[PDB]
């Protein structure tokens, strides 16, 4: 099984990026989905999570801007960030259960 | 081996699942009162007091006494009844057949309802592919006037027909074979909170109970069972949901019967882990005898698990210490 | 986490239950040619390809059609049908209810899956005296009336074909299905059955990893004894007869890789492996990323008693290009 | 659950022992049921769910251990003593461990 993110890339200050995250294959998994970013000079850290029975949670500095969601029959999970602003300038990471991905580049200038 | 492992975020949020009903554990129901389990309940030294493996097994005890009562037309009861003891081919234990549930017999009380089959070989009625509803459970004054038991001491075990047919039934000794699958009977669907209610629950002699200990209240895990009625067996669940409890998720049971646990906890101590939600958090402890515990007091609310987030482990602690329960 | 848990000593002298039958586990069922399963089982990376969930479920199918054939009064035999993916209420997968078994449909000589319940619709004619009966469940294509067995879940049917004549009312075309969870075995004729399922009757979704030999590693599947149905009665006393189902995995293994995550400790092409300890004579076996577990019996298929087991010991994480010791 | 043993004493060579063991409840255990004995402590004998027994090499052909799951009891025939049979024996029962029974055996 393989992870294909995507929707990254540069947007302005306030702008908007929607990033997805498609398993290759119609796998089920009771392990939550999650995004980690690591910006530069920083540690990875977890940005948003999603259980199987779809609680959300977030870290402190994208709550209320950032929104975690599935599309279970398109095996999928979805990060919509608004208002982005230079501090969330990092590399995402996608955790579909216990699968990674490579990452996608997001600039915020 | 620690007991860290034995409850993780899945084992609450879809994949967990009761070990009296194995229904989908979908919330904590704290026990102000405290209860005793032992059918299909290990400890951490690996043993049970049960008559039970920790799998659902279909439910079969090779001789009973069948009995009927019925004017004719439709409306012959069938009581199956047996003394406790005689389960001679469970290897576990001859307290009950391996499955038989471990609540009273009716006599707004839930109980076990079964679909299965009362043999004997030289019976006249011919097998045309059905089972039938029976309520099942432990019982005292079978078969004309049964009543509900809590001990496996002198008392008997019932398999009662819910639906009356004619005559083809006839021989006085039988067997019974009933499918593991329990549907809960309740003849008051709304003042129904869940089933078995700790006086209901049958223990063996030997059984440790589970009693409060300050604010530390011992919780079961519940889940939603079927209802048993009249419009049909299950097709939709039109006949209605209740809450079924076990004392432990099943995957608890099996890991404690399948590997040693037994030098991890002492008397007194309590494994604990963290449960997070949206705007709170609270704690849940495991004790050498395999009950979990909570920190509830008084309140027997049901605790849903629609908004858990995630389970973390804490480690041990004495059972004294409050358990914090900030929701 | 460390795989070497999955393994212990009461999994196979007692304790252990099949993912497929819920039999308890007497004996390992080599398969030199190999096999695929995905229902109720689960991988080391935390997930499944199937429709169940790591327990056994009871059947429920809001909607198939339901097709009526018989000549007289007393053998009106039903057959209930639906595409697979129409089952919208699972949130696993659509393929299939969750529980619904993954065996092919006894076609116009191989074991059937029989479970005992009831089609239902609100608007039929039929009143409920607290029965259920006994149907045959399995994936096909043809349904209703020219039935075959299908072992994949692309386009296919799942069936409920009643084994004795059903009770009038059945007016309805739609219905709904409910079946209880336990299944017993039905085989017939005078040729002999080894177990059940064999390997071209299981049914799996598109994905699958298979389980393909490598050298003389082979997988194995986990053995039970499983009641036959038969026309005695529905199982009082084993008076029909018995016989050996199979699964991939002991539950307590899917249930725990469900629950667990174990995606580190394995790579491509590794097994976690244990010593099974005989009186005389030991193997090991094997246990893949895939969920798979495998014994070194090369060519052997014969089942493997552990009737005499003394006890399991882990040994640690091996290439699969490494022979399994086999000494018996 | 406590356990107790019985059985154990001082013997000449060539004699035998019989070691008993009980448990308070009747209780059910996956875990086998065995006796050790003890420098370090050996394995002197097991038996599983399945009633097979396995024994050590140095005990084979002189020790029987024996089950009545009824009385919750396991027992160990201990026959043909040695000198190197002395020690302290301990019942296994599932996970649950006895206080153990002194034996000694002088030439």
């Amino acid at each position: 099984v393989q992870l294909q993110e995507s929707g990254g890339g540069l947007v302005q200050a306030g702008g908007s990026l929607r990033l997805s995250c498609t398993a290759s294959r119609s796998i089920f998994t009771y392990f939550g989905k999650a995004w980690y970013r690591q910006a530069p000079g920083k540690e990875r850290e977890l940005v948003a999570s999603i259980t199987s029975g779809d609680t959300t949670n977030y870290a402190d500095s994208v709550k209320g801007r950032f929104t975690i969601s599935r599309d279970a029959a398109k095996n999928t999970v979805y990060l919509q960030m608004n208002s982005l602003k230079p501090d969330d300038t990092a590399v995402y990471y996608c955790k579909y259960g216990s699968y990674w991905g490579q990452g996608t580049q997001v600039t915020v200038s | 081996a620690s007991p860290a492992g034995l409850l993780t975020t899945p084992v609450l949020t879809g994949a967990g699942s009761d070990n009296r009903w194995g229904a989908q554990i979908v919330a904590l129901q704290p026990v102000p009162s405290g209860f005793s389990t032992c059918n299909r309940h290990w400890n951490l030294n690996g043993s049970t007091f049960g008559w039970s493996s920790p799998r659902f097994s279909d439910i079969d005890h090779p001789r009973g006494n069948a009995s009927y009562t019925g004017t004719g037309s439709t409306n012959v009861i069938e009581t199956w009844y047996a003394n406790t003891g005689t389960a001679t081919n469970n290897p576990i234990s001859n307290i009950a057949p391996d499955g038989f549930p471990d609540m009273g017999a009716i006599g707004p009380t839930g109980g076990w309802v079964g679909f299965g089959e009362v043999w004997n070989v030289a019976n006249g009625s011919p097998y045309n592919g059905t089972v039938q509803a029976y309520e099942l459970g432990f019982a005292t004054g079978a078969p004309n006037s049964i009543n509900p038991a809590t001990t496996t001491v002198g008392t008997q075990i019932v398999a009662k027909s819910i639906y009356g047919v004619a005559i083809g039934q006839n021989q006085q000794t039988a067997g019974l074979f009933v499918l593991s699958t329990g549907i809960v009977s309740t003849s008051g669907p709304n003042a129904t909170t869940y089933t078995p209610q700790p006086n209901s629950i049958v223990v063996a002699p030997g059984t440790p109970a589970a009693a409060p200990i300050g604010r530390n209240v011992p919780v079961m895990f519940s889940g939603v069972i079927r209802r048993a009625g009249d419009i049909n067996a299950g097709a939709g669940s039109v006949n209605g949901t209740q809450y079924g409890v076990g004392s432990q998720p099943i995957s608890v049971t099996l890991q404690l019967s399948l590997t040693n646990y037994s030098s991890s906890l002492q008397p007194g101590q309590f494994f604990v882990w963290q449960l997070n939600f949206a705007s709170g958090f609270l704690e849940i402890g495991l004790n050498v005898d395999g009950y979990f515990y909570i920190g509830a007091g008084a309140s027997s609310n049901m605790i849903e698990l629609t908004e858990l987030i995630d389970v973390r482990p804490v480690g041990v602690r004495p059972n004294t210490s409050t358990l914090v329960f900030n929701l």
